[PDB]
C-alpha cells in the first residue's frame, strides 16, 4: 500500500550556517514525488537509508528496534522515547518481536493533528538521526510542502542495520543518492529544495542555480544512446597449450644458451600457472597477472634456463652484466611475465651440478670459445689474458639458497597485429548488428 | 531545454539536437538504461526538426515572429497554453508603389529620442600569484623557485590589464579641455533639459544617470579606477552643457555661445531641411522633443533587462574570480587540496612528489584566468574606441554616417554616465506623413529645359511646383528656383510648363 | 563523430536570400530613404541625379547622357560574372575562414593518437592489459 | 585558521557551528566554550608600491 | 585631488552670438603603430638542444 | 616622449623574447637545467624522468609566448586597421569626421614613416579672437519674415 512523498525528507546535511544563498550538494535524501510505503507490526528491510512519519499523539508508537536478526546473536539498537525521555541503547538484547504492554552493552544514552518526522542513515559505523515534530488537519495523506527536518543523534556504533521495525498511522521511504539545490534564507535555514533529476526544468533550475529561471533556452545535459547488449567474437581454436610440457620438462637448458618454444593455435589458461604455489616469482611487466585470462595474442614465446638464484635481478628490462648482455637479456619494453622457482630438489648434485653454466635483447652465443682477452693469440689454451669464457655452478645439495639452481620460464607475449593464435578461455557469443552493443573482438574491446 | 520563464508558465520543451526521433525516446530517454534524463516514450507530441528531435512542443503552419530560437528557422513561443513551434517570420511583406514619375514626400516630421549603452571598462584586479599557489607554507614556495618567471610574467600582464582600464575611461570621457557650465537661465527656446543635466541637491549626478546607476547590480586584490564616479559625471556635465549653450563650436577652439533655437536651426539646415520649417515650427519640436525624454525615463524605470551589455561585464568578472577561488579545493591528483594535511601525513620526499601536484594545477589554473582577462580586455578595448568615436563624431559634432548616431537624420546627441560604462540620448529626425505626387526631371518652357536649384518638382494634378526634398513646401516655378540647360530633345519624360520670370 | 558535434545557424540561406533581396529592392525602388524611415517611392533614373549632386556633379549632366550611364552600368554588371566564374581563387577572405576551421578541427582529432609517454593512444588498451592500480597511473 | 577574529551578529541556529562564504571560506565560528558567533575576517595584504 | 580643469560660464542667451574674426592654421602630430618584428623559434631546438 | 606609441612595440617584443630565453636555465623540477649534464651523469632510463620534466616546463613556457604573440598581433592589427584608415581618409580626402583627423576643423594631412608606424601631420583651422554680437533668428520686412541664405 503506497502514498505520494510530495517535497518532504530534505533534511540539514551540516552543522554549517549559510545566509540567503541557494547552496547545491549530492548526498542520500528522499527523491520528491516518490512512492511511501503506507501503515495502520511487520519487520522492515532498511537499505541505503530510511525516511521514517507518523500522524501521533498517544506515543503507542514508542520507538523501534534496528539490526541483522533484530534479537540474541549481535549487539542491536533499541531506541524509546518512554515521555521521561529519549533512551537510547544498543545491547546483545534478548527480546520477541513486542516486549511491550498491550497499549555487551557498548552505548546506552538518555534524553491525529500532531505529526513527527524522522530519518536514519548509517555510514562509516555512525548511525545518523534527524528529526522534526508538528501540527496538522489533513492526517489523511502524508501533509504537502516543505519543512526541513534537522538533526539529533550522531554516534560510533558499528552496526551494520539492514532490518528494522516500530515498537507499539505511519509511513516509511527509502533515502537515495541525488543533487540538491537547498534554498538557505537570509537567517541561517532552509526553507526550499529543488530535486534535480526531477523533470527537465529541474536541471535547468540546477544548472542556472536559481529557483527562478528566465524565457529562453537551456543546455542541461549530453544524451548517448546504450549498449543493449554485449558481444564476444573469439578464435574457435579447439587445441590446448602445452603448458606442462614446458614447465614440468626432463632438464632446462644452461642460461648462456637458453632454449625457447613457441606457443600457437591453442587456448591458454594462464590460471593454471598463476594459481600455483610453487611460483617463487610471476614478475609481469606489460601486461597485470590477473588479466592474462581476459587478452589474446598473435604469438607466445617460453624461453627457459636453469639459473643461479643470485642473478635473478638481471632477468628484467633492459639490464646489464653477465647474466644480461653475456647470456640473456630482455628489451626496455618487455610484454611479458617472468616466472621462476628454487629448483633446489631436482637441478642440485651431491656436490656441483657443474653442467649448468654462465659466462643483446633475446639476443644468444652458444660459442665456448675462449675469450682472447689481450694481445697474445690464446689459440685454443688459457694463460694470462686468455680465458675459458664459460664459468661453472657448483649446484650442491645444500648451498645457501643465492647460490641454489633455480628453474625459469620467461613468457614473451605478441600482441594482436595479425589474427588471434594464443587465446584466453573465453567463449564467444552470437552476433548482433544496427543495434548499440559492447562488443570484444579477439580482445579489442 | 526550452522555458517560457517560469515566471509566467511551469510547461517545458526539449529539443536533443543533432538526435533522429526514431532513436530519441528509445534511447537514454526512454525504454533503455536512462541516468537523470527520466522517462517519457511521448512527453505530449515528437516533432523531428533539422535541429534535432524536438518533445512536447507542438508544430504550427502560423509563421509568427521568432520568441526563442531553436536553430535552422524554427522558433518556439508560448501562445494559445502550449508551447508552440513554427519556421519564423522575417517581417512583414511590402511591395513599394514604385512607378516612373511617381513620388512621395513628408508632410510632417516626428523627432525621435534613442539610447545607446558601451561597456568602456573591467575591474582592475591583481594577484599575488605566490599567496595563492602556496598560502604562506614555506615547503610549497621553495618548491615553486624552480619555475622561474612564471609567478612574474602573470602580474606583468595583469598589470597591462589594470593600467589600460584608466586609459579606456580617459579617452571616452577627457575630451573636453575645460568644464564648460549651464547658465542660470534656462531659456533654452522651450526645450527642457532638467531630467539630464545635473541634480545639485543630491552625488552631483543628473536624474536619468540616477537611474542608470540604481539598475546596475584571498591571495586577490581589487584595484580603484584613477577616476572616481563624481569625477565622471563633473565630465558628463561639461559635455552636456558645452552642447546646450555652444554647439559643436567647443570641439574646434574656443566655446561661441549661440541662441538655442538657432543651433537647431543650423541643425536642421545640416539634414537639409530649409530652416525656416524650424521657427515656423519651434513649438511642436519642443512638445515633442520634452515629451520623448520622459519616455526615456518610463524606459528606464520600467525594466532592469535594458542594461545587459553593461551588467553582462560585471557578471563576467564575478564569474571568472569565483572560478578562480573555487578551482583551489580541486585534487589535480594529489592525496589532498590542504596543503598542511600533506605535509602532516607524508614524509618529505612523498609530500614532496605530491605537493607539485597541487602547484602545478593551481599554476595552469592561473595562467587560464589570466589568458580569458587578456582576451576580455581587446574585446572591452574594441567598444572603448567606439565609443571614444561615438562621443566625438556625435556630441561634438553632428554625423553623416547613416544609422551610426542613432535611427533616422542625426541632429544632436547627449551622454550619460553609467557604471563601468557610458549611455548616449541620440536626438534624430523622421520624416512621418508623406503623399503621392506626380513628378518630372525637367520643365521645358520657350524651348529651353528648366532644372530644379534644389529640391524636385511635383504635381497635384493640376499645377506644377518645386520643393525641397524631405519636408512638403510647395512654390512657384521661376528663373530663381531653376537653371537652364540645353533644350526639350535630350531629356527623358521632361513636361511642358510655363516658368515664371519676376 | 569522435565528442565532436556541429551546430545549424539560425537563419538558413533561403532566408538570408530574403534580406539581401529586401534591402536590394529597397535600394532600386525608394533610395536611401527607407533607412531613415518609410520607403518614398522616387523614380529610379531621378534618384540617380540625387546621387550626382552628393558628388559635385550638376543634375544636368546624368540626365544628358542618361542611355550612356545605363550602358555603362548594365556593361559593368555582366563583366561581374566573368570575374567571379573565372577566378575561384577571388573568394580567398572566405574559404581561409572554412580551412582554418577544417585543420583546427583535424589537428584536435589527430592528437588522440599522441601517446604523451602512456603505454598506447587507445584508453581501452590500458583498462584490458593493466588492473585497476597500474591503470590509473597511465 | 588566521584571521581578526570579531563579535558578530549572524544568527546560528543551535545545532550550528561555523558558517561560509559564496566561495565556501569560513567566515564564522561559535565560540564552543562562551556559545555567541565570531566573525572570521582575513588579515590584511596588499601591493607595496 | 587631481584638477579636471579650469570651470567656464558660458555667456549664453536668447540673442547673444559669438562671431570669431582672426584664425590659426594648426598642426596636430599623431602617431601609430602598424607592425611587430617578424620572429620564428624553432621548437625542436628550442626544447631538446 | 612623443613616440612612447613607437618605443614601446621595440621594447615588448625585447622582454617577451628575453623572459623566454631566461626560463631555459629554470630547473621545473629536474636534477639540473642543462640537458648535457643529465645525458652525461645519468643511464637513459633515469635520465628520461629527469628529460621529460625539462621538455614539460620548456614545452609550456613556449606555449605562453605565443599565445601572448597572438593576442598582441590582434592588438598591432586592430592599429594597422586605424592607420590605413586615416590614410586613405585624411590624405587623400578632406574628413569632416570630427577629431580624426586631428582636433579643430581639418584641412589635410601629409604622412611621414616611422620605424615600425606611420605619423601624420594634421594640418587644422582653428578660429580665434571672437566678438560678441546681437543676434535674432529672422528680420520682418513688409509684414513679411526675411531669412538669411
Ligand atoms: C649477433 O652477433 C653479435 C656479435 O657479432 C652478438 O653481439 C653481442 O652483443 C651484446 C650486447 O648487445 C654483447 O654483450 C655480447 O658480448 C655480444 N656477443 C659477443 C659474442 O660478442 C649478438 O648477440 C648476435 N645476435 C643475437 C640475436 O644473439
Ligand atoms: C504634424 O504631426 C503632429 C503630431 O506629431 C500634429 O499635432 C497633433 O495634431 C492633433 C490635431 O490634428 C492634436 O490633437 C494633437 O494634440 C497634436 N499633437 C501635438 C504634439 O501637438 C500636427 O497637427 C501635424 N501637423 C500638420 C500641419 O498636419
Ligand atoms: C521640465 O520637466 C520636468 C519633468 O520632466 C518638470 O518637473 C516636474 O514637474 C512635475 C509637475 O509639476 C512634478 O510632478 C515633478 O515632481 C517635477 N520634477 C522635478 C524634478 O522638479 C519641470 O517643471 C519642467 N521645467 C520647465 C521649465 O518646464
Ligand atoms: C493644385 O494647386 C493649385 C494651387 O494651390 C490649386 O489652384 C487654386 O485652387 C483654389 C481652389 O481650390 C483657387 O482658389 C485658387 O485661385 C487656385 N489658384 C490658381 C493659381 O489657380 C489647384 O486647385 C490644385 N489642384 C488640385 C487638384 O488640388
Ligand atoms: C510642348 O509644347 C510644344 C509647342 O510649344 C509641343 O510641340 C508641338 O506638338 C504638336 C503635337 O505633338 C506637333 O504637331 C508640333 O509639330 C510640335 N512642334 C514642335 C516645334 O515640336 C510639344 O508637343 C509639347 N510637349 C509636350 C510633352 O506636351
Ligand atoms: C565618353 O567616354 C565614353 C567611353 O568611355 C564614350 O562612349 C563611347 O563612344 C564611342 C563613339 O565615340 C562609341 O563607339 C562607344 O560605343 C561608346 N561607348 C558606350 C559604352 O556607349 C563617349 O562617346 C565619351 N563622350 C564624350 C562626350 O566624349
Ligand atoms: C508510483 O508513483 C507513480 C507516480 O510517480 C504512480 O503512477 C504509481 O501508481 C505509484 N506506484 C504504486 C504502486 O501506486
Ligand atoms: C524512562 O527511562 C528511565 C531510565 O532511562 C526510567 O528510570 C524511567 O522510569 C522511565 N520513565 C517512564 C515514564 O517509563
Ligand atoms: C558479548 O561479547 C562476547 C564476545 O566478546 C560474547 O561471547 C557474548 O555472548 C556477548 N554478550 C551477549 C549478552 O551476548
Ligand atoms: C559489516 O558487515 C560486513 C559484511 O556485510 C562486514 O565485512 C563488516 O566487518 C561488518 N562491520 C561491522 C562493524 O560489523
Ligand atoms: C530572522 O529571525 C527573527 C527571529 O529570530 C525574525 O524576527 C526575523 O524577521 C527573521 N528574518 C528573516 C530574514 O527570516
Ligand atoms: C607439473 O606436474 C604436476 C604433477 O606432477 C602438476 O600438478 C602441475 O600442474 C604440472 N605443471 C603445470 C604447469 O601444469
Ligand atoms: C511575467 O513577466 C512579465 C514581464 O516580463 C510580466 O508582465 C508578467 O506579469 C509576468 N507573469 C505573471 C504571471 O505575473
Ligand atoms: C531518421 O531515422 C530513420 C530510420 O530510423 C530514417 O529513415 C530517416 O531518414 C531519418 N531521418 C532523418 C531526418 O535523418
Ligand atoms: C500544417 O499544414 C499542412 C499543410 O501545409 C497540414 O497537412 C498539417 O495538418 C498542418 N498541421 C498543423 C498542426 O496545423
Ligand atoms: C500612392 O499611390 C498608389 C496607387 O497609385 C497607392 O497604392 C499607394 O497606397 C499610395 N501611397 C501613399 C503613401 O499614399
Ligand atoms: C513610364 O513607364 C511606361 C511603361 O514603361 C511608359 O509607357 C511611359 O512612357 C513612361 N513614362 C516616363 C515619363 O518615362
Ligand atoms: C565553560 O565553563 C565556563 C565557566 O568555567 C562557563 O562560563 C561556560 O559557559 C562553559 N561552557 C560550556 C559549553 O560548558
Ligand atoms: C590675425 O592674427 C595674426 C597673427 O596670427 C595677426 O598678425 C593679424 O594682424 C590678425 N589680423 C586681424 C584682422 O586681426
Ligand atoms: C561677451 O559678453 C558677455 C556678457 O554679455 C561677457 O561676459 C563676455 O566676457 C564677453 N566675451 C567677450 C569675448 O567679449
Amino acid at each position: 500500500a503506497y502514498t505520494n512523498s510530495f517535497t518532504r525528507g530534505v533534511y540539514y546535511p551540516d552543522k554549517v550556517f549559510r545566509s540567503s544563498v541557494l547552496h547545491s550538494t549530492q548526498d542520500l535524501f528522499l527523491p520528491f514525488f516518490s512512492n511511501v510505503t503506507w501503515f495502520h507490526n511487520p519487520v522492515l528491510p532498511f537499505n541505503d537509508g530510511v525516511y521514517f512519519a507518523s500522524t501521533e499523539k498517544s506515543n503507542i508508537i514508542r520507538g523501534w528496534i534496528f539490526g541483522t536478526t533484530l534479537d540474541s546473536k549481535t549487539q542491536s539498537l533499541l531506541i524509546v522515547n518512554n515521555a521521561t525521555n529519549v533512551v537510547i541503547k544498543v545491547c546483545e538484547f534478548q527480546f520477541c518481536n513486542d516486549p511491550f504492554l498491550d497499549v555487551n552493552c557498548t552505548f546506552e544514552y538518555v534524553s491525529f493533528k500532531n505529526l513527527r518526522e524522522f530519518v536514519f542513515k548509517n555510514i562509516d559505523g555512525y548511525f545518523k538521526i534527524y528529526s522534526k515534530h508538528t501540527p496538522i488537519n489533513l492526517v489523511r495523506d502524508l501533509p504537502q510542502g516543505f519543512s526541513a527536518l534537522e538533526p539529533l543523534v550522531d554516534l560510533p556504533i558499528g552496526i551494520n542495520i539492514t532490518r528494522f521495525q516500530t515498537l507499539l498511522a505511519y509511513y516509511v521511504g527509502y533515502l537515495q543518492p541525488r543533487t540538491f539545490l537547498l534554498k538557505y534564507n537570509e537567517n541561517g535555514t532552509i526553507t526550499d529544495a529543488v530535486d534535480c533529476a526531477l523533470d527537465p526544468l529541474s536541471e535547468t533550475k540546477c544548472t542556472l542555480k536559481s529557483f527562478t529561471v528566465e524565457k529562453g533556452i537551456y543546455q542541461t545535459s549530453n544524451f548517448r544512446v546504450q549498449p543493449t547488449e554485449s558481444i564476444v567474437r573469439f578464435p574457435n581454436i579447439t587445441n590446448l597449450c602445452p603448458f606442462g610440457e614446458v614447465f614440468n620438462a626432463t632438464r632446462f637448458a644452461s642460461v648462456y644458451a637458453w632454449n625457447r618454444k613457441r606457443i600457437s593455435n591453442c587456448v591458454a589458461d594462464y590460471s593454471v600457472l598463476y594459481n600455483s604455489a610453487s611460483f617463487s616469482t610471476f614478475k609481469c611487466y606489460g601486461v597485470s597477472p590477473t588479466k592474462l585470462n581476459d587478452l589474446c595474442f598473435t604469438n607466445v614465446y617460453a624461453d627457459s634456463f636453469v639459473i643461479r638464484g643470485d642473478e635473478v635481478r638481471q632477468i628484467a628490462p633492459g639490464q646489464t652484466g653477465k647474466i644480461a648482455d653475456y647470456n640473456y637479456k630482455l628489451p626496455d619494453d618487455f610484454t611479458g611475465c617472468v616466472i621462476a622457482w628454487n629448483s633446489n630438489n631436482l637441478d642440485s648434485k651431491v656436490g656441483g651440478n657443474y653442467n649448468y653454466r654462465y659466462r643483446k635483447p633475446f639476443e644468444r652465443d652458444i660459442s665456448t670459445e675462449i675469450y682472447q682477452a689481450g694481445s697474445k693469440p690464446c689459440n685454443g689454451v688459457e694463460g694470462f689474458n686468455c680465458y675459458f669464457p664459460l664459468q661453472s655452478y657448483g649446484f650442491q645439495p645444500t648451498n645457501g639458497v643465492g647460490y641454489q639452481p633455480y628453474r625459469v620460464v620467461v613468457l614473451s607475449f605478441e600482441l594482436l597485429h595479425a589474427p588471434a593464435t594464443v587465446c584466453g578461455p573465453k567463449k564467444s557469443t552470437n552476433l548482433v548488428k544496427n543495434k548499440c552493443v559492447n562488443f570484444n573482438f579477439n580482445g579489442l574491446t | 531545454v526550452i522555458t517560457p520563464g517560469t515566471n509566467t508558465s511551469n510547461q517545458v520543451a526539449v529539443l536533443y539536437q543533432g538526435v533522429n526521433c526514431t532513436e530519441v525516446p528509445v534511447a537514454i530517454h526512454a525504454d533503455q538504461l536512462t541516468p537523470t534524463w527520466r522517462v517519457y516514450s511521448t512527453g505530449s507530441n515528437v516533432f523531428q526538426t533539422r535541429a534535432g528531435c524536438l518533445i512536447g512542443a507542438e508544430h504550427v503552419n502560423n509563421s509568427y515572429e521568432c520568441d526563442i530560437p531553436i536553430g535552422a528557422g524554427i522558433c518556439a513561443s508560448y501562445q494559445t497554453q502550449s508551447i508552440i513551434a513554427y519556421t519564423m517570420s522575417l517581417g512583414a511583406e511590402n511591395s513599394v508603389a514604385y512607378s516612373n514619375n511617381s513620388i512621395a514626400i513628408p508632410t510632417n516630421f516626428t523627432i525621435s529620442v534613442t539610447t545607446e549603452i558601451l561597456p568602456v571598462s573591467m575591474t582592475k584586479t591583481s594577484v599575488d600569484c605566490t599567496m595563492y599557489i602556496c598560502g604562506d607554507s614555506t615547503e610549497c614556495s621553495n618548491l615553486l623557485l624552480q619555475y622561474g618567471s612564471f609567478c612574474t610574467q602573470l602580474n606583468r600582464a595583469l598589470t597591462g590589464i589594470a593600467v589600460e582600464q584608466d586609459k579606456n575611461t580617459q579617452e571616452v570621457f577627457a575630451q573636453v579641455k575645460q568644464i564648460y557650465k549651464t547658465p542660470p537661465i534656462k531659456d533654452f527656446g522651450g526645450f527642457n533639459f532638467s531630467q539630464i543635466l545635473p541634480d545639485p541637491s543630491k552625488s552631483k549626478r543628473s536624474f536619468i544617470e540616477d537611474l542608470l546607476f540604481n539598475k546596475v547590480t584571498n591571495g586577490l586584490t581589487v584595484l580603484p579606477p584613477l577616476l572616481t564616479d563624481e569625477m565622471i559625471a563633473q565630465y558628463t556635465s561639461a559635455l552636456l552643457a558645452g552642447t546646450i549653450t555652444s554647439g559643436w563650436t567647443f570641439g574646434a577652439g574656443a566655446a561661441l555661445q549661440i541662441p538655442f533655437a538657432m543651433q537647431m536651426a543650423y541643425r536642421f539646415n545640416g539634414i537639409g531641411v530649409t530652416q525656416n520649417v524650424l521657427y515656423e515650427n519651434q513649438k511642436l519640436i519642443a512638445n515633442q522633443f520634452n515629451s520623448a525624454i520622459g519616455k526615456i525615463q518610463d524606459s528606464l524605470s520600467s525594466t532592469a533587462s535594458a542594461l545587459g551589455k553593461l551588467q553582462n561585464v560585471v557578471n563576467q568578472n564575478a564569474q571568472a574570480l569565483n572560478t578562480l577561488v573555487k578551482q583551489l579545493s580541486s585534487n589535480f591528483g594529489a592525496i589532498s587540496s590542504v596543503l598542511n594535511d600533506i605535509l602532516s601525513r607524508l614524509d618529505k620526499v612523498e609530500a614532496e612528489v605530491q605537493i607539485d601536484r597541487l602547484i602545478t594545477g593551481r599554476l595552469q589554473s592561473l595562467q587560464t584566468y589570466v589568458t580569458q582577462q587578456l582576451i576580455r580586455a581587446a574585446e572591452i578595448r574594441a567598444s572603448a574606441n567606439l565609443a571614444a568615436t561615438k562621443m566625438s563624431e556625435c556630441v561634438l559634432g553632428q554625423s553623416k554616417r547613416v544609422d551610426f548616431c542613432g535611427k533616422g537624420y542625426h541632429l544632436m546627441s547627449f551622454p550619460q554616465s553609467a557604471p563601468h560604462g557610458v549611455v548616449f540620448l541620440h536626438v534624430t529626425y523622421v520624416p512621418a506623413q508623406e503623399k503621392n505626387f506626380t513628378t518630372a526631371p525637367a520643365i521645358c518652357h520657350d524651348g529651353k529645359a528648366h532644372f530644379p536649384r534644389e529640391g524636385v518638382f511635383v504635381s497635384n494634378g493640376t499645377h506644377w511646383f518645386v520643393t525641397q526634398r524631405n519636408f512638403y513646401e510647395p512654390q512657384i516655378i521661376t528663373t530663381d528656383n531653376t537653371f537652364v540647360s540645353g533644350n526639350c530633345d535630350v531629356v527623358i519624360g521632361i513636361v511642358n510648363n510655363t516658368v515664371y520670370d519676376p | 563523430f569522435n565528442g565532436l558535434t556541429v551546430l545549424p545557424p539560425l537563419l538558413t540561406d533561403e532566408m538570408i536570400a530574403q534580406y539581401t533581396s529586401a534591402l536590394l529592392a529597397g535600394t532600386i525602388t525608394s533610395g536611401w530613404t527607407f533607412g531613415a524611415g518609410a520607403a518614398l517611392q522616387i523614380p529610379f533614373a531621378m534618384q540617380m541625379a540625387y546621387r550626382f549632386n552628393g558628388i559635385g556633379v550638376t543634375q544636368n549632366v546624368l540626365y544628358e547622357n542618361q542611355k550612356l550611364i545605363a550602358n555603362q552600368f548594365n556593361s559593368a554588371i555582366g563583366k561581374i560574372q566573368d570575374s567571379l566564374s573565372s577566378t575561384a581563387s577571388a573568394l580567398g577572405k572566405l574559404q581561409n575562414v572554412v580551412n582554418q576551421n577544417a585543420q583546427a578541427l583535424n589537428t584536435l582529432v589527430k592528437q588522440l593518437s599522441s601517446n604523451f609517454g602512456a603505454i598506447s593512444s587507445v584508453l581501452n588498451d590500458i583498462l584490458s592489459r593493466l588492473d585497476k592500480v597500474e591503470a590509473e597511473v597511465q | 585558521g588566521t584571521g581578526v577574529l570579531t563579535e558578530s551578529n549572524k544568527k546560528f541556529l543551535p545545532f550550528q557551528q561555523f558558517g561560509r562564504d559564496i566561495a565556501d571560506t569560513t567566515d564564522a565560528v561559535r565560540d564552543p566554550q562562551t556559545l555567541e558567533i565570531l566573525d572570521i575576517t582575513p588579515c590584511s595584504f596588499g601591493g607595496v608600491s
